[PDB]
């Protein structure tokens, strides 16, 4: 798995692959492991698949029960939802999330939640298996307020790197854009970031 | 009429007939009174016997250190509103390392009141009480009555007669709140306060109590020969 | 004696409970229709702020329940909103445990399960209050499904609710009567909006203001109410007729 | 077990085989693994055989509870949400593998559950032990169009692919092809290609072989 | 029949819980208490009853906090208000530990309301016998409500409560009237002393202490705070001076 | 060990126990009564796990002479060994199982038969014309095999008893300090005084 | 020391032309020691028969909860249970248990009174359904027996040749398994008759 | 709170009775008349049913008589659906004895655990008793066939004859008249079909409206539920039909 | 709190249970609904009273499917048979299907329901059920049957019978022209004929609602494949059935 959430001018980019294994055979090549919380708020799910997913329907039935009582949440309030959940069953469970939002008050957030529960907002996060391998490149590369292009370059030559190194990363690059105009949906395929 | 049947019943005009039956209780106790100064507080409290072979039983209650109570009504609801605040006193102190503030305390009987006095089953408590405390704010004396109000006073008395000791202290308070650095005069005041509540009776060694606490003064009870020299 | 008193039986089979917990449904004196077009559900009720010293902002009775289910409610406000974040919940837990979007007859049904349980139990009392559930089914199309104190729940063609309820459902069914159709044959909500508005100044015989009225529009996907500048252009549209 | 599933242009089919075994011995050599969680929403299973029974015939009454209070035809994501969340309360403890697939008033759908929770989607997917052949033939003759006959034999050649190749799917080959509109075709034995060859002699004792030391007649009555 | 207002949640053939009214005339009997909403908070107001000079003046506090930009006052049974304004501590407490933001002043509103409401439900619990006027500042701005014991809340841009409740709306009311763009911190925090002094004619007989605190952007950066020392003296002044 | 034999000798059950207590190198009894009458005309032998033997067998006997007082009539030692089985059968899927092994002996007056049921602490039942419990078994079944007649006499199957008991002091590598010997019949139950 | 394997014992069932034959050992022991020569396990509820292998008290609890429901059953229904609702019954009272489970590896058998079809079935530990119209083998010798009903069993037999087979399969599976034999009780059922036999066997 | 409207079912009166227990004996007064005898070797239960019409279905009917395991069954006056909890739990209690002992129960224990039932509600938890009666018909190898009545109360007694619901005094006075101790099962039938037929409150006994059951004696006990032409037989047979 | 932990029906001192006679009471005011068994199914038939015409009819269905070969109708309040039905569906699955494997027979799911009914008039601080069901179902081993089920608890086999206002005339028609030989169809005829009496408004196949337990429909099954599985016995009627019939009296 090789996950991926960056912030720009415009708004935020989540990133990911779309390989599931179960050891070393691809059970699944075309995963979405980006998943929709809210209509402006998404999250890159790594770790245990049904950890993950049984945690992103939760995460999205508490902030759909808010939308109806107090209306649209922050993306902080998703991160802290995502945070106690993680937090008070550390003990049981194994998901590593990427929280990015979009409102008109803080633009473009993220917001990554490791093993253990704690919560770290960042720029720009990364996690997964493929993130071991792409760290230097992004600590070189990434850059604060970037246009959409070069946020969608960037995280295309991250993740590219990653499925290149990373065995447990591959299939397509799938990529959710978050920005004033609404959600945006992106695929890009092996024969075109292979020759990157 | 129709209304005093439990605390879970509104009278047609607002009101709760059975706190005031609690009340009433209170107004059948001994009476009992309690002032401050602005370095210590003084609880003075006419003990009630049964006959002469009786006892005059116990009015005054220590709950901590720097906080102590005298009660004037049902004397079981009184031990049970001590030994909450005893143990509310002790897990301050443990957890907090915090001697339990007084205003804190009141609003702790305030609540633990009025939680009986919404649901049905649970009647209020029979008693009123004085706490005497000093703390990081000084000295503080509260009036707590089974309605819930607590009230921080200067002084105060409660129990039958208690509106004589009331307006006594209402007269002297330009004299006992000045009254710091020398407990015994402050003692004297309350002897006298609670003494203006004496139609036809005369206070002894056996029915006179005292309690002092102050800045360098814990929370102590005076009984006996010890409450001769006040008398 | 007693028997007036809880939900039990009366000696003539009734539940006197029940029919006094209809009378409370109009304490608050404001009437409220709820009528169907070809893609959309409209909603309106009376808008009475009495107090100058009140936010008319905050002085409601329709609540978005979920993103495609609105509900209006004539009744007291406290039972009202107690049933509203009842009905949320319910609708959230639905999407949550059978992942889709709880039908409208389906809330209907569980509210009215509840108002039967409080009518067959004698701890609690029913609540007070008339719910009136508005959706675009993704199955049944615009839908109105109304639920009263007595567990009862049913669906309309049009319906109408409150102390003048009659005069308005006499208007509604004598329209439906002479355009033998059960919907309004309009493709945009804002002709339904003005539809209802219309059929409502007429039969009341009142004319309404943009501060006098609560619009609540249910179209595929999405439940939304309209503001007071929305109900304005509403009302100057009706007035251009 | 071999399981397959295949969407094609109007639904969805699913195919498997017919082999049960308790370790390397064939218990049953024709046990249908197509169960029914609705009409027109059917799941076939892998792993503990009795856990996969147990979850989708408690999943299908709760689907017809569920559908007699909606009163809706029940939707292929409900059971997949009620698989899903039964599934990852138990923590993988219930050895339920299943591909659930169907078709509702929303249109055809083809899931996959694993025993934790876990849920993928996907147009053409394969669970079981043979699993990889069943695969394999997969992603080298599966396309998009796809007619209800050409999802059929694409289904049917995986499923033979993992009874020929794997140890532990055999025997025959259930099939259920489920159209939008149509109702489901449960196509029980659909291939038949183990059939047992003929014995060379027949094995009849003649009466009176076996040593019986005492006989009496039992009681079935009242 | 008869004895429908005997029992909690029992309606009456008008439509009524008679238990509630009771609670409502509770609460009519208690002290003076006034919200008032201006443009960048609110500001609420008390008068506390000295019925002897034994008091010791500026302590019992009435005006309470919740969370650190919930004010709240109430007008009836004093413990009753302890108690709901306990159970609002407990509600914004949890509120900030699953959402993290601070509970917002609709939602506490909705929290307060349906305690009340379920409190109206059962013959096992008494109707609560106080109305509360509560607010503060949230992402959304400045907001002020008042909630009866029937559970039914609103959000007023002013609101009184208790015996001279009827003159503190008229003056409330000429606030609106008069001032149409809106008062400021301050400004609010002197017209409601001005408001409460001339609430407490009715009550004449005895003398009382004004209690004020207000939740402003610009004057308290959001919180909770209790106008005291010169402010204080200022409000105190300048009612004395507006009143005769 | 502990030694529990059992034999059932047309007109009455004979039950054989071991007097040996011993609790580590050392024999602390050599007079022990491993037995406990259930009723007058059932008795139960028992061996196991120090404690549980006679908490168990003590129960037992409790609920059987409860049984007895309420109906005013003696269970049959079927329902008893009936009894004793479904305690056995509850105990090992709870919490601590009782680790004791049963010998129940009865003489049923309704059928006037002598009946012989042996439990372990599993729960599972056997009526045997001869039972023996733990290694016991292993040197006593054959010989009965070899030597028990059906239509035995009560000295015929003393004499048994002693055969075995020989044979047991003889290859057991344990002494067992002897046994005590009951006889259980329609007079109810008796204890050999004389024993070899 | 596994419970399936601590007692042992064996039953096989089969069918043939509208009758069903229903076989196990009379073996119980304590892993080599030999108890009890006299242990059957096979139990009939009206006319649905039942072979329980595998832990002794396990099968002894088993037959007496069987016995339970099939009375209450009746005493509800005013009908004697039908096999296959037997079986679906034993399935669920087996899972019931998922996580406790009985040590057992019942077999039903019987005729349907209604319909006179043959039908057996047999299930696992924790209650899975084996519908095999041919036959149904458990206990410690299941691959033997396995063996001998593959190769000898041959479809629409008549009750006296259906014994026979039965019969020679439970007992050439029996002389080669240690923890099973010591006797045998084959039952051959027929719709109005059901006929009880005890076979000689090798008792080592 | 609640206090006002709770009745108060487990009070004492003053002269020392229970009231819902009286009221609940006089509801099962005005029910159909159920009649038990015990011969010498066997027993015989008998009903009269209260809801009769032309178009009740009788056949699949069962509101008077009904079995408890296969050597008891029950007779009821009273409130039927308390009558068939009871039983349910009469049964399951049986089924629990038969799975402890490997015995059949005893027909006292089951009478006195489903009479301590009717006594636990009398006492305690506030709620109202079962307003039924129950004649039980049981046979037992300890005490042999045996004849139990139990009432609302919890009290239960053993009888040679008794009849419970409807003119129970009429009845029990024709048994006591023309019962004796050494009759047989088929008289018993006689008097217990006589005894209907002059206690009913219709012109005429027919078969449609009455049950009937036997516990008889292959050397096992046999219990026998009457169908209705089994019971129009005995009927024409006895003489109350033609 | 739920203080109410008393039985809200007791025994009055005339031997009477006043909140059982009450619902009966209640049921007695509820519309009229009737039930009649044939030899090759039964029929069960009520009348659609709408409040409002502006109310969809369709959307307040009075006879519901509890098994696919057991449905049922009722008189008295709706919210009562509408709980009470959901029960039965559940209770059908959590007490029979999912330990037999089959759905359960008629008399088992009628007793099922009596039992929960007696439950609600002994149980503390409930009030009975104000409704009558009447059940009608198909099981292999019993063929058809129709059961009443009072609140009491109490339940009754019938032939053919009705509950609601006018009852009693329509059980004495029924009483006059029910027989042994009647088939489906007649059955049905003489249902329509009987409801004809009890209703005075319009008569068609929008205002009476009327299904049956008769044969089984394959096509009503949803699927094809299994041919044990034939299907489910329950049919309601369509209006179109029900006017086709109506105009042939
Ligand atoms: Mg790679
Ligand atoms: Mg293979
Ligand atoms: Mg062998
Ligand atoms: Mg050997």
């Amino acid at each position: 798995t090789s996950i991926m959430a960056v912030t720009f001018k415009d708004g935020v980019i989540l990133g990911a692959d779309s390989r599931t294994t179960t050891g070393a055979y691809i059970a699944n090549r075309v995963t979405d492991k980006l998943t929709r919380v809210h209509d402006k708020i998404w999250c890159c799910r790594s770790g245990s698949a049904a950890d993950t997913q049984a945690i992103a329907d939760i995460v999205q039935y508490h902030l759909e029960l808010y939308t109806s009582q107090y209306g649209t949440p922050s993306t902080e309030t998703a991160a802290s939802v995502f945070k106690e959940l993680c937090y008070e069953n550390k003990d049981n469970l194994t998901a590593g999330i990427i929280v990015a939002g979009y409102d008109d008050k803080n633009k473009g957030e993220v917001y990554t939640i490791p093993l253990g529960g704690s919560v770290h907002k960042l720029p720009y996060a990364i996690a997964g298996s493929g993130s071991t391998f792409i760290y230097g490149y992004c600590d070189k590369n990434f850059r604060e307020n970037m246009s959409k292009e070069e946020t969608v370059d960037f995280i295309k030559h991250s993740l590219s790197q990653a499925i290149k190194w990373d065995g447990s990363s591959g299939g397509v690059i799938r990529m959710v854009v978050l920005t004033a105009a609404g959600v945006e949906r992106l695929i890009f395929y092996p024969d075109e970031y292979e020759q990157l | 009429n129709n209304y005093d049947g439990d605390t879970v019943t509104f009278s047609p005009t607002g009101r709760l007939f059975q706190v005031e039956y609690a009340l009433e209780a209170i107004k059948q106790g001994s009476v009992t009174v309690g002032l401050r100064s602005n370095t210590h507080a003084v609880l003075v409290a006419l003990k009630r016997n049964a006959d002469e072979l009786s006892s005059y039983q116990k009015k005054i209650i220590k709950c901590d250190e720097h906080m102590g109570l005298s009660l004037a009504g049902l004397a079981p609801d009184a031990r049970v509103l001590s030994n909450y605040l005893r143990q509310q006193c002790n897990y301050s102190s443990l957890v907090f390392n915090r001697k339990l503030a007084v205003e804190r305390a009141g609003h702790l009987l305030c609540d633990k009141a009025q939680k009986n006095t919404q649901s049905y089953g649970g009647r209020p408590y029979g008693v009123g009480l004085l706490i005497i405390g000093y703390d990081k704010s000084g000295a503080h004396l509260l009036e707590f009555q089974p309605s819930g109000n607590v009230t921080e006073l200067y002084g105060t008395a409660i129990g039958a007669r208690s509106q004589g000791a009331k307006t006594y202290l209402e007269r002297t308070l330009d004299t006992f709140i000045k009254i710091d650095g020398n407990p015994d005069e402050l003692i004297k005041a309350g002897v006298e306060a609670i003494s203006q509540s004496l139609r036809d009776e005369s206070l002894t060694v056996d029915n006179l109590s005292i309690a002092i606490v102050g800045k360098d003064t814990p929370f102590t009870i005076y009984d006996g020969e010890a409450v001769a020299k006040y008398i | 004696g007693y028997d007036r008193h809880i939900t039990i039986f009366s000696p003539e089979g009734r539940l006197y409970q029940v029919e006094y917990a209809f009378k409370a449904t109009n304490q608050t004196n404001i009437n409220s229709l709820a009528v169907r077009g070809k893609d959309c559900t409209v909603v309106i009720s009376q808008k009475k702020v009495p107090d100058k010293l009140l936010d008319p902002t905050t002085v409601s009775y329709i609540f978005c329940i979920s993103r495609t289910i609105g509900m209006v409610v004539n009744g007291p406000i406290p039972d009202a909103r107690n049933a509203a974040l009842r009905a949320k919940a319910e609708a959230a837990e639905f999407r949550y445990k059978y992942g889709y979007d709880m039908p409208c007859d389906v809330l209907a049904k569980r509210m009215a399960n509840l108002s039967q349980i409080y009518t067959q139990r004698a701890y609690m009392r029913p609540l007070g209050v008339i719910l009136t559930f508005v959706s675009v089914d993704e199955e049944l199309g615009p839908s109105i499904y109304k639920t009263d104190p007595a567990g009862y729940y049913v669906g309309y063609k049009a319906t109408a609710t409150g102390p003048k309820q009659q005069e308005i459902t006499t208007n509604l069914e004598n329209h439906f009567k002479k355009s033998k159709i059960d919907h309004i044959n309009e493709e945009s909500w804002e002709k339904v909006v003005e539809f209802a508005i219309t059929h409502m100044i007429d039969a009341l015989g009142t004319e309404f203001s943009k501060n006098d009225l609560e619009v609540g529009v249910a179209t595929k996907d999405k439940f939304f109410t309209l503001s007071a500048e929305n109900i304005e252009e509403r009302l100057v549209a009706i007035a251009e007729q | 077990t071999t399981i397959v599933g295949v969407k094609f242009n109007n639904g969805v089919v699913i195919a498997a085989d017919t082999r049960s075994t308790q370790g390397p011995i064939v218990a049953d050599k024709n046990c249908a693994k197509l169960h029914r969680i609705s009409p027109k929403i059917w799941c076939a299973g892998a792993g503990t055989a009795a856990d996969t029974e147990a979850v989708t015939q408690l999943i299908g009454s709760n689907i017809e509870l569920h559908s007699l209070y909606t009163s809706r035809e029940p939707r292929v994501v409900s059971a997949l949400q009620m698989l899903k969340q039964h599934l990852f309360k138990y923590q993988g403890h219930i050895g339920a593998y299943l591909i659930v697939a169907g078709v509702d008033p929303t249109g055809s759908h083809l899931f996959s559950i694993h025993a934790h929770g876990s849920t993928d989607v996907g147009y053409y997917l394969s669970l079981g032990s043979g699993s990889l052949a069943a695969m394999a033939v997969l992603e080298s003759h599966w396309k998009q169009d796809l007619t209800k006959e050409e999802a059929i034999k694409l289904a049917s050649d995986a499923i033979q692919a993992g009874i020929w190749n794997d140890l532990g799917s055999g025997s025959n080959v259930d099939v259920c092809v489920m159209e939008i509109g149509k109702d489901a075709e449960y196509l029980r034995n659909y291939l038949t290609p183990n059939v047992r060859e003929e014995k060379q002699k027949s094995y009849k004792f003649p009466r009176g072989t076996t040593a019986v030391l005492k006989e009496s007649i039992v009681n079935i009555c009242d | 029949g008869t004895g429908y207002d005997l029992s909690n949640s029992v309606f009456s053939p008008d439509g009524r819980n008679f238990q509630v009214e009771y609670a409502v005339k509770a609460v009519e009997n208690g002290t003076t208490s006034i919200g008032i909403k201006c443009n960048d908070g609110v500001v609420f107001a008390v008068e506390k009853l000295i019925t002897s000079k034994l008091l010791v003046p500026q302590k019992n506090v009435k005006i309470q906090v919740v969370d650190r930009h919930i004010g709240c006052v109430y007008s009836g049974l004093i413990p009753d208000g302890r108690h709901l304004v306990n159970r609002g501590r407990e509600e914004a407490a949890s509120f900030k530990k699953l959402y993290k933001t601070p509970i917002p002043i609709p939602a506490f509103a909705d929290r307060l309301g349906q305690y009340v409401q379920a409190h109206t439900l059962y013959n096992s619990v008494r109707p609560f016998g106080v109305s509360t006027i509560f607010g503060g500042v949230d992402k959304n701005g400045a907001h002020l409500y008042m909630l009866e014991p029937s559970g039914s809340y609103w959000g007023y841009k002013g609101a009184a409560t208790g015996k001279g409740r009827q003159s503190a709306k008229a003056e409330l009311e000429k606030l609106v009237d008069h001032h149409p763009e809106g008062l400021s911190a301050r400004e609010a925090v002197k017209q409601a002393a001005k408001i409460i002094y001339l609430a407490h004619e009715d009550n004449k007989e005895k003398d009382f202490e004004l209690e004020i605190s207000w939740c402003s952007l610009s004057e308290t950066n959001g919180l909770h705070k209790f106008v005291k020392g010169d402010l204080l003296q200022e409000a105190i002044d300048f009612a004395q001076k507006e009143i005769n | 060990m502990d030694i529990i034999l059992g034999i059932r000798v047309q007109d009455s059950v004979i039950l054989a126990s071991s007097k040996a207590v011993t609790r580590g190198i050392s024999v602390l009894k050599d007079s022990d009564d491993k037995t406990r009458q259930l009723s007058p005309h059932t008795l139960m032998s028992f061996a196991g796990e120090a404690g549980d033997t006679v908490q168990f067998a003590e129960y037992i006997q409790a609920n059987i002479q409860l049984y007895s007082i309420r109906e005013d009539y003696e269970l049959s030692p079927q329902a008893v060994s009936s009894f004793v089985r479904q305690e056995l059968a509850k105990s090992i899927r709870s919490r601590r199982p009782y680790q004791v092994n049963v010998l129940i002996g009865g003489y049923d007056k309704k059928k006037n038969k002598p009946e012989l049921y042996q439990i372990d602490y599993l729960g599972t039942k056997v009526e045997l014309p001869y039972g023996a419990h733990g290694y016991s078994g292993f040197y006593t079944f054959s010989l009965l095999d070899h030597h028990y007649r059906p239509d035995m006499t009560t000295e015929e199957g003393l004499d048994l008893l002693k055969l075995c008991v020989q044979e047991l002091e003889k290859r057991m590598p344990m002494d067992f300090k002897g046994v005590i010997v009951k006889i259980v019949d329609k007079d109810g139950i008796r204890q050999v005084d004389d024993f070899q | 020391s596994d419970p399936s394997s601590i007692n042992g014992g064996i039953v096989v069932a089969m069918t043939g032309k509208d009758c069903v034959a229903i076989a196990c050992d009379l073996r119980l022991g304590s892993q080599s020691l030999g108890v009890s020569n006299k242990f059957e396990k096979i139990f009939h509820y009206g006319h649905v028969f039942l072979g329980i292998t595998g832990l002794a008290t396990d099968v002894t609890t088993l037959n007496e909860m069987f016995r339970y429901k099939t009375n209450l059953y009746k005493l509800k229904e005013e009908r004697a249970i039908e096999p296959e609702t037997f079986t679906q019954l034993v399935s669920s009272s087996l899972y019931e248990r998922r996580f406790g489970p009985y040590f057992v590896g019942p077999v039903v058998a019987g005729i349907n009174s209604k319909s006179g079809k043959p039908f057996i079935a047999g299930f696992d530990l924790i209650g899975c359904i084996d519908e095999a119209k041919d036959f149904i083998v458990s206990g410690t010798a299941s691959d033997q027996l396995f063996g001998m009903c593959e190769s000898l069993y041959e479809p629409n037999l008549e009750p006296e040749d259906l014994f026979e087979t039965i019969s020679q399969a439970l007992l050439n599976a029996a002389d080669r398994d240690a923890l099973s034999g010591w006797g045998a009780v084959v039952y051959i059922i027929k719709k109005d008759e059901v006929v009880k036999r005890y076979l000689k066997m090798r008792q080592d | 709170g609640s206090r006002r409207y709770d009745s108060r079912t487990t009070i004492f009166s003053p002269e020392g009775r229970l009231y819902q227990v009286e009221y609940a004996l006089e509801s099962i007064s005005h029910a159909g008349t159920a009649i038990g005898i015990m011969a010498s070797d066997g027993i015989v239960l008998a009903a009269e049913r209260k809801v009769t019409s032309t178009l009740l279905e009788q056949d699949t009917s069962t509101e008077k008589l009904y079995k408890l395991n296969d050597k008891i069954a029950v007779a009821v006056a009273g409130l039927t659906a308390d009558a068939e909890i009871l039983i349910n739990t009469a049964r399951i209690h049986a089924q629990n004895y038969l799975k402890t002992y490997n015995e059949d129960i005893p027909v006292e224990i089951l009478v006195r655990r489903l009479s301590d039932i009717k006594q636990g509600y009398t006492q305690h938890g506030g709620l109202r008793p079962f307003g039924v009666s129950f004649i039980y018909a049981g046979y037992d190898d300890r005490y042999g066939y045996q004849l139990y009545t139990s009432n609302p109360s919890g009290n239960y007694t053993g009888w040679k004859a008794i009849s419970v619901g409807a003119n129970t005094s009429a009845a029990q006075t024709l048994l006591q008249m023309d019962y004796k101790d050494d009759m047989k099962v088929d008289d018993a039938i006689e008097l217990a079909l006589k005894t209907l037929s002059k206690t009913t409150d219709s012109s005429a006994l027919t078969y449609d409206r009455l049950e009937f059951a036997t516990i008889r004696k292959d050397g096992e006990v046999y219990q026998k539920i009457f169908k209705p032409q089994e019971i129009k037989d005995i009927l024409v047979k006895t003489g109350i039909t033609k | 709190t739920d203080r109410y932990s008393f039985s809200l029906t007791t025994f009055s001192p005339s031997g009477k249970l006043g909140q059982i006679d009450y619902a009966l009471t209640a049921v007695k005011q509820g519309v009229t609904s009737l039930g009649i068994k044939a030899t090759n199914g039964v029929v069960i038939a009520t009348e659609k009273k709408s409040s409002s015409p502006l109310a969809m009819s369709e959307t307040l269905s009075k006879v519901s499917l509890l098994t696919p070969d057991i449905g049922a109708v009722y008189s008295g309040m709706g919210p009562d048979y509408r709980v009470l039905v959901d029960k039965s569906r559940k209770v059908a699955h959590t007490s029979y299907k999912r330990i037999y494997g089959e759905y359960p027979p008629t008399k088992l799911l009628v007793s099922e329901v009596a039992k929960i009914m007696q439950e609600a008039t002994q149980s503390g601080g409930v009030r009975p059920f104000g409704v009558s069901l009447l059940i009608a179902g198909h099981d292999e081993f019993n063929g058809f049957s129709l059961y009443q089920v009072d609140p009491s608890g109490s339940y009754f086999p019938w032939k053919a019978t009705a509950i609601g206002k006018g009852s009693v005339a329509a059980k004495t028609f029924l009483e006059k022209r029910w027989n042994d030989e009647l088939e489906l169809e007649d059955a049905i005829h003489i249902a329509l004929l009987t409801l004809k009496e009890s209703v005075e408004g319009e008569f068609n196949g929008d205002t009476i609602e009327l299904a049956i337990i008769g044969d089984e429909n394959p096509d009503l099954l949803g699927y094809t494949g299994i041919p044990t599985d034939k299907g489910p016995r329950f049919r309601k009627l369509t209006s179109q059935e029900i006017n086709d019939r109506l105009e042939a009296l």
